[PDB]
């Protein structure tokens, strides 16, 4: 069943995915789970404010 | 309102 997600913490590759951490609303950081990039096609907002942020950093 | 499915399983 499906949840409303705070943020995007941060990402990382395994066996060739992508999957990305996520901060779910209501919830701390001992909920946090990782998700495959699959399951984020509603995301758009919080995964461009990731990448933004990211990007900013570099 | 930014959505998605929480995965409560994984490596065992």
């Amino acid at each position: 069943d499906v949840f409303e997600v705070e943020k995007i913490l941060d990402m990382k590759t395994e066996g060739g995915k992508v999957l990305y951490k996520v901060r779910w609303k209501g919830y701390t950081s001992d909920d946090d789970t990782w998700e495959p990039e699959i399951h984020l096609e509603d995301c758009k907002e919080v995964l461009l404010e990731f990448r933004k942020k990211i990007a900013e950093n570099k | 309102k930014q959505t998605a499915r929480k995965s409560t399983g994984g490596k065992a």
